[PDB]
RNA sequence: CGGAGCCAGCGAGUCUAACCUUGGCCGAGAGGUCUUGGUAAUCUUGUGAAACUCCGUCGUGCUGGGGAUAGAGCAUUGUAAUUAUUGCUCUUCAACGAGGAAUUCCUAGUAAGCGCAAGUCAUCAGCUUGCGUUGAUUACGUCCCUGCCCUUUGUACACACCGC
């Protein structure tokens, strides 16, 4: 395609949810790298949030880390359902929760 | 001590000719009548401890490889060894591994030998004498090896040792400290005269008494594959064992040799 | 399940015939199975 | 809580609308039938829980169906399941809901090696 | 880090003869993924010729 | 990995029962609903299998290889699935960087890779058998090892002495 070239502005090594992602790789396989996050899981997050996803997580802006971070927190809301997520209708609460990183 | 005496009295009516006779087994245990002979024949026939070879006008008896080792037993009666036979761990080549277990109650290891008529039998003799007397120069020139108990006359029978191979080893601390170990080690077997060609992981076997003394040990089986210096090909044999060394600390502990390796044009001037 | 003379043993349980590999070499020759090649 | 639900509003529950809290497991389990002899069993169940004493632990019935669904019903009693062998006796809990009486008893000793 | 990746692409490519995926990588400064990109991208300015093209190697030449 | 192309053959199928199922709607799927065809070179079936072909994503990094282990739920057969029968969804992502002493099989559509069908089949295979797709290297020599025999005949010391 167009080589788009960037004067530097990409970090190397981001932090989001408490944990380091490596901002060299595809956003879906860097957000793989955090807990209770695999690969069809960030991509289908990064696709309600309309993320390039050919895009390395060097080039991603943090309002789209403010974005995925709100579907981390509202996946229900969101149009994502209930086969979706790690713990599904739970006996403690009864609700559907994606269980996340560090809050194992 | 009776019946073991003139089955130790039929072991000694084994070795005076070939493939032996019916009457010969009546006459060299010297019993009184047809009764004990004959009995104790069928009881051997039974357990499959002897068989019959009838060679036309000539009955003949043909001992397998069962009724030997209860000689042995008695014979290692004798030495103070085993009373209770049978836990298998590892069936090998040359040899068949048990744990087994003496009057005094503490775990051994019983390698019994099976390499017929005389040659199975002398052949698996011959092995353990040879494995037990390499053993023996093994500890004698003071190599960390398991201590042999006796060798009964095909059945070498040796201690148990609290060991685990090194596959199943991630790393230790000390890491540079055991590669100038596992180089000086084949340096003193270069200097002993010997190369041990499979010095693989699975050969090396690492005692641990502690974490915080460090006062432990190893224990090396190579027995058919130790190559005296002298021989055609056992430049790349030492090359071998120094860089499988050298391969498997950088795949699996990661560490590369700063100090470089001995070659054998190094140990040349060692022994 | 052996259903003709309680011969549990190498049933042939294809289609429901169960018969022994001992006694379907018995009634080999009324089916037509036989040797060809 | 087993759905999010007070402990006593449980309790009090059928078996069906238990069912309509349950797994797809219990529920499939209870959408195909139940045996006509555990309503008996819960009849003598329910009749050594009316023998229980007040402030104590009721009557403690054996049992060999290990395989039934643990329904409100008959949390508090104290219940000797069935190993194979032996009767076992727990107290039925409210964090035992959704289970089956066999996951409450072992079956056979350990296992010791080292 | 722009403008002191990229020319060196169009320094390198009419130095060498042979121009692949796998000897545009070899120059240490790129992945192994966006030169396919610079490949389909000097195709368009002319730079790179084509020669054949499959989905996992692609023969091309100077100009 | 993501799309596209969509190539076979051996089988096998229901009665006084619930077999093989085409198609249409619902469901992310598992699956469910409603029927229809076939007792068979007819319907399933042209079994549109897998490996394969092409184009994009990846970029050598225990990696986007691996999928072991574990959590959550949802469905199917079975009276009964708990030590989970099994199928589906998301997540958890372990040893394992071409493997020792030693070991097995093999000369053309054979090996090897691949899946499918039939029996085990109430549910699943990593069990067994046949089928078809793609399709090497290298012998066509040997008894040197391994043995297996086939023989030739030096012979029984026809059982001798002893030291022991």
């Amino acid at each position: 395609s167009l080589v788009v070239q960037e004067q530097g502005s990409f970090q190397h090594i981001l932090r989001l949810l408490n944990t380091n992602v490596d901002g060299n790789i595809k956003i879906v396989y860097a957000l793989t790298t955090i807990k209770g996050v695999g690969r069809r899981y960030s991509n289908l997050v990064c696709k309600k949030a309309d993320v390039d996803l050919h895009k390395r997580a060097g080039e991603l802006t943090q309002e789209e880390l403010e974005r995925i971070v709100q579907i981390m927190q509202n996946p229900t809301h969101y149009k994502i359902p209930a086969w979706f997520l790690n713990r599904q209708n739970d006996i403690t609460d009864g609700k559907d929760y994606h269980t996340l990183a560090n809050n194992v | 001590t009776d019946d073991f005496r003139v089955l130790q009295a039929v072991e000694q009516g084994s070795r005076s000719h070939e493939v032996v006779p019916t009457p010969l087994i009546h006459q060299i245990s010297g019993m009184r009548s047809q009764s004990g002979t004959n009995r104790a024949i069928s009881d051997l026939a039974k357990l499959s401890l002897i068989s019959k070879m009838r060679n036309v006008k000539y009955d003949g008896y043909r001992l397998t490889y069962n009724g030997i080792d209860y000689l042995a037993l008695k014979t290692m009666l004798n030495r103070d060894t085993v009373y209770s036979v049978g836990n298998t761990i590892g069936v090998g080549k040359e040899s068949d591994i048990y744990k087994v277990s003496d009057k005094n109650g503490n775990p051994r290891v019983m390698k019994i030998h099976r390499l017929q008529g005389a040659n199975w039998m002398h052949l698996s003799r011959l092995a353990a004498n040879k494995e037990y007397q390499f053993m023996s120069m093994l500890y004698s020139k003071g190599f960390k090896v398991p201590e042999p108990f006796d060798n009964s006359r095909h059945i070498v029978v040796m201690e148990l040792i609290e060991g685990y191979p090194m596959r199943r080893l991630r790393k230790h601390k000390n890491i540079p400290k055991l590669y100038s170990d596992l180089m000086c080690f084949i340096v003193d077997l270069a200097n002993s005269g010997l190369i041990h060609c499979d010095f693989n992981e699975f050969n090396i076997m690492i005692k641990d008494k502690l974490e915080d003394e460090n006062d432990c040990g190893f224990v090396v089986i190579d027995f058919p594959q130790c190559i005296s210096i002298q021989h055609q090909d056992a430049d790349y044999y030492f090359q071998r064992d120094v860089d499988c060394i050298r391969r498997f600390f950088k795949k699996k502990l990661k560490y590369e040799p700063k100090p470089d390796s001995s070659m054998l044009d190094t140990e040349g001037f060692g022994d | 399940q052996c259903r003709v003379c309680s011969s549990h043993t190498g049933l042939i349980r294809k289609y429901g015939l169960n018969i022994c590999r001992q006694c379907f070499r018995e009634k080999a020759n009324d089916i037509g199975f036989n040797k060809f090649r | 809580s087993y759905r999010g639900v007070d402990l006593e509003k449980l309790l009090e529950m059928s078996t069906e609308d238990f069912v309509k809290l349950a797994p797809a497991r219990v529920r499939r389990r209870f959408a195909r039938g139940m045996t006509s002899k555990p309503a008996g069993f819960m009849k003598k169940l329910r009749a050594a829980k009316l023998a229980a004493p007040e402030n104590e632990k009721p009557a403690p019935v054996r049992t060999h169906m290990r395989n039934m669904i643990i329904v409100p019903e008959m949390i508090g009693s104290v219940v000797g399941i069935y190993n194979g062998k032996a009767f076992n006796q727990v107290e039925i809990r409210p964090e035992m809901l959704g289970h089956y009486l066999g996951e409450f008893s072992i079956t056979y000793t350990p296992v010791r090696h080292g | 880090l722009d403008q002191e990746k990229y020319d060196r692409i169009l320094k390198e490519v009419p130095t060498y003869r042979y121009v692949s995926v796998s000897v545009l990588v070899d120059r240490l400064k790129i992945g192994g993924s966006l030169a396919r990109i610079a490949l389909r991208h000097l195709e368009k300015e002319g730079i790179i010729k084509p020669i054949s093209k499959h989905s996992k190697q692609a023969i091309y030449t100077r100009a």
